């Protein structure tokens, strides 16, 4: 299990075959990969006023 | 911009197609790419583009 917190524009990018900044520079998925993505929204527990 | 019924054609030639220098001005939202992959992108040269 790999777990991180990215933007909520930026969860396209968490795929096979994927271009941009977050699956350039910070985390890249192999094109035979097999497995799950879940990814959910944290706006009232990771951010604050 | 332009209205979605006036949509705007620009023809685009003689340049360098690096795309790196947006990733600290805009986000996109919708990305897609029909007839080529996203990661080949960067190891093409293209003819015509609008
Ligand atoms: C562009 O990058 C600089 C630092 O590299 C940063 O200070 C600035 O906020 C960035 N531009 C935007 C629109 O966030």
């Amino acid at each position: 299990a790999d777990s991180f917190v990215v933007r909520g524009d930026e969860v396209r990018q968490i795929a096979p075959g994927q271009t941009g900044k977050i699956a350039d520079y910070n985390y890249k998925l192999p094109d035979d990969f097999t497995g799950c993505v879940i990814a959910w929204n944290s706006n009232n527990l990771d951010s604050k006023v | 911009f332009a209205s979605v019924y006036a949509w705007n054609r620009k023809r685009i030639s003689n340049c360098v197609a690096d795309y790196s220098v947006l990733y600290n001005s805009t986000s996109f939202s919708t990305f897609k790419c029909y007839g080529v992959s996203p990661t080949k992108l960067n190891d093409l040269c293209f003819t015509n583009v609008y």
